[PDB]
């Protein structure tokens, strides 16, 4: 086996940039291990499946570059509804030209490139080894839901299937 | 007190107590684990017709002499071989000796009989087979891929003196021909080299096959391997790629192993009583589909279809020239997100055949032969077929699958091979309605994406669409999360849910103990249920439906309510008015003239539907005939007083 890029990073964070620049081929694999998490192929070489967890990470643009109000968000994202009726979480990082602000962004850019240090806030930022300790720490919790959450749970996702439900 | 170094095997003791079952042994693996003599009259009948071969069973573990024969005939086959050859034929003249008989001793005094031992017990292939299991009997079930040509082995050889011309005949032993160097006889008595004839010396044949196993259980991790296993003589083309084969032999070492059978055809009382009496209820139609799959929701249709299609049929054929399968081809499409990659996921891990996706012929250069390689619909050859993203899936290899629609056939026409061979199994193809997961404005053939004629020879679809509304996806969501109320599902039992364990044993008892019939009784129905699909692949389809509906509920003769749910079936898989009023309306007059127009009003609901029925067609909704009835019981009409009479007001 010697796969794309999926089969050497296994149990971690799999990365897409230029999501709508791809085609067709890279589509259908991306969707097979983003709905199931193991790919199965079936050729004059072998008939077998590769198992791999990749928590989907993805960069996209729109058709025109940038966004377009006048459109609606289903012809502006070309992307088919079961892409992203699988994709639980998209955001819309959307840019808006404001006066109060940009000039934090412009102030932080700049002091950034004044020097290597962060803004003088009451907060130090923590290296890559403490929270990666905490992240390995933390994924041998195993959380048990109550009862008192899932009242709230269902109510929640009736209203929002009816409000859901143009 | 004879014993062999490094073997716990006497020769005279194990002699005895072989002689001694053979002589006795009347299905007591029936009794432990009616006839009369079960070892004698095979042993007696084979020897007319001059089968040296003799199946045997080990039979030998359930008797109670014979249990120290089985522990000694696993770690040493070849030793045990060759003393049963001796013990078979002491046995057979000794059964010679007993009676009255012709001229049979001149044959078999020089004639060899040998023993194939195949009953053993299953084990996980290769990768069980660790140093510590060398030269011992193994089992290997899978499918054959390639069949080298049978090469001669020379078990004889010749040799001439070419001065001279007298002829020697020599051996084999442990694999060395000792050539003599010299002549010996009186006539050439001078020192001359001897020369090798071959074209008249017999040779033993022996072939190399290509195997690719498959057990019951593997492994998570393992992929599927190509044993490379050696037959000999009188087994040679007897074996050729294509079919489901159980093999036995003995595993030697690069490892090999050196078949001793081959199997080219292929529960307890208290469990068969179970299963006959959970077959006997009414909902078991209903229970099996929500037994087969309890973390899901209730998908009735598309859950009974599975089922049904795992249980299979009737697949009877002709003696030369025909064949037919019970056998249903299923797709799934509609709207997203929910349990269909599940299925395609479950089902994988029920059948003991089946590939998560054709195979192809190759001309072998090495061995100058036509192979198979494959994987995919070709390794089950039986079981299921899993496809998922359909309308994805190119054009040219839709081609494959219009043959395996209905005819089950690989038709190869390409450089080297002209091939059509055997390719049945059952495929189960989850699809998409192009980008628009089902449109309400567009039509059901243009809404997929698929063509009609490779879609009508479908034998069953599946709108699988959700469209969402209230008091049910609340429902879902309440059933997703009472899975999450406790941490663990130990109360997962108090409910009407067999387990999957007594599932597979009543589908595989099922499977291979019904063959029924489809009786011209049920004609009168099919009929009428194919012109409301026409106002011949439907009729197809309905029969394997009909029959596989005759499979379940222990039914060897089809019956006439069978057909109904089973076109009620693929009506719902493709899916108060004022006409359903003025349908009770004349109901509610029709019902007061047929209940005041005689003098005898104590009459019961069952014989006012055998009056009001029989005189006039096909049967009409009894339940708006209830609710009529509620309707008058609303306006007081009637007076219900009971499930025994049915009486009007004064």
């Amino acid at each position: 086996l010697e796969g794309g890029a999926l089969v050497l990073a296994d149990n971690g964070i799999c990365c897409i940039d230029e999501f709508d620049k791809m085609d067709e081929s890279d589509r259908t694999a991306i969707h097979e291990v983003m709905e199931q998490q193991t790919i199965s192929i079936s050729k004059a070489g072998i008939n077998t499946t590769l198992n791999a967890r990749t928590s989907i990470l993805a960069a996209a643009n729109p058709l025109y570059g940038r966004y377009n109000p006048r459109l609606s968000p289903l012809d502006n994202i070309n992307l088919p509804a079961a892409l992203l009726s699988r994709f639980d979480i998209l955001f819309l990082m959307l840019d808006i030209p404001s006066r109060d602000d940009d000039e934090k962004l412009a102030e932080h850019v700049t002091y950034v490139h004044m020097h290597n240090k962060q803004p003088d806030l009451d907060f130090t930022p923590v290296e890559p080894s403490k929270m990666r300790e905490y992240i390995a720490y933390a994924k041998t919790k195993r959380p048990v839901m109550s009862e008192a959450v899932n009242d709230y749970v269902v109510q929640a996702y009736i209203r929002l299937r009816q409000d859901s439900k143009d | 007190l004879r014993i062999i170094w490094g073997t716990n095997v006497s020769i005279q003791e194990c002699t005895t107590n072989f002689r001694n079952f053979l002589m006795s042994f009347k299905y007591k693996f029936r009794k432990i684990l009616d006839e009369e003599l079960y070892y004698i009259k095979q042993l007696n009948e084979m020897r007319e017709l001059g089968t040296s071969n003799l199946n045997l069973d080990a039979n030998l573990l359930a008797y109670k002499q014979t249990e120290d024969l089985y522990h000694q005939l696993l770690n040493y086959p070849q030793e045990v071989i060759s003393i049963m050859d001796q013990t078979i034929k002491d046995c057979m003249v000794s059964l010679i000796v007993d009676n009255n008989l012709d001229y049979d001793l001149d044959e078999i005094e020089t004639k060899f009989y040998k023993v194939r031992p195949y009953n053993v017990g299953s084990c996980k292939g290769m990768r069980e087979l660790n140093p510590n299991d060398i030269d011992k009997l193994i089992n290997l079930k899978g499918l054959v891929l390639r069949s080298t040509p049978v090469i001669p082995d020379m078990k004889v050889a010749f040799f001439k003196c070419n001065v001279c011309d007298h002829t020697m005949a020599v051996e084999i032993d442990r694999g060395v021909i000792q050539e003599p160097a010299r002549c010996e006889r009186i006539d050439c008595n001078e020192p001359n080299s001897m020369s090798l004839i071959h074209n008249r010396c017999s040779f033993a044949d022996k072939q190399v096959i290509k195997l690719q196993e498959t057990p019951d259980f593997v492994p998570d991790g393992q992929t599927p391997h190509s044993i490379s296993l050696c037959v000999y003589d009188e087994l040679v083309d007897s074996c050729r790629a294509g079919d489901r084969i159980e093999v036995t032999g003995t595993f030697r070492s690069k490892t090999y192993v050196d078949v001793v059978h081959v199997k080219k055809v292929s529960i307890t009382d208290q469990d068969l009583a179970k299963i006959r009496e959970v077959a006997a209820r009414e909902d078991l139609y209903s229970l099996l589909a929500r037994s087969i799959a309890p973390s899901i929701y209730e998908l009735e249709d598309v859950k009974k279809g599975i089922l049904l299609q795992l249980f299979g049929g009737t697949n009877k054929t002709f003696t030369k020239g025909g064949r037919y399968r019970g056998d249903i081809n299923i797709l799934l499409c509609g709207d997203p997100s929910t349990s269909k990659s599940q299925i395609l996921q479950y089902v994988h891990k029920i059948t003991p055949r089946g590939v998560y996706t054709t195979a192809y012929i190759t001309r072998d250069v090495d061995t100058k032969q036509l192979v198979l390689e494959s994987g995919a619909l070709v390794l089950s050859d039986g079981g299921v077929c899993c496809i998922d993203e359909f309308d994805k899936m190119s054009d040219s290899t839709r081609s494959v699958l219009h043959e395996v629609m209905e005819q089950q056939t690989i038709s190869i026409a390409k450089a080297g091979i002209i091939t059509t061979l055997n390719a049945r199994s059952s495929i189960l193809a989850s699809a998409n309605p192009i980008g628009s997961r089902y449109n309400p404005n567009l039509p059901v053939t243009e809404n997929i994406d698929l063509p009609p004629p490779l879609l009508s020879r479908f034998d069953l679809v599946y709108l699988v669409l959700d469209k969402v509304d209230e008091k049910n996806d609340r429902e879902l969501a309440k059933h997703l999360t009472n899975l999450y109320l406790e941490d663990k599902p130990e109360h997962i039992s108090q409910d009407d849910v067999l387990p999957v364990e007594f599932l597979t044993m009543y589908i595989s008892y099922a499977k291979e103990h019904i063959h029924p019939i489809i009786t011209e009784a049920a004609k009168t129905e099919l009929v009428r249920a194919y012109v409301g699909m026409r106002k011949t692949r439907q009729l197809e389809s309905m029969i394997r439906l009909a029959e596989a509906h005759a499979k379940m509920k222990l039914k060897n003769v089809v019956e006439l309510e069978d057909v109904q749910e089973a076109v009620r079936l693929i009506r719902s898989a493709i899916k108060k008015s004022v006409i359903q009023r003025k349908l009770q309306e004349d109901l509610s007059r029709e019902i007061m003239n047929v209940l005041k127009d005689q003098a005898s009003d104590s009459m019961s609901f069952n014989e006012l539907i055998k009056q009001i029925n029989e005189h006039s067609q096909d049967r009409v909704e009894s339940s708006d005939i209830q609710e009529a009835l509620s309707r008058l019981q609303q306006e007081d009409k009637v007076i219900v007083l009971g499930e025994g009479v049915r009486r009007s007001v004064r």
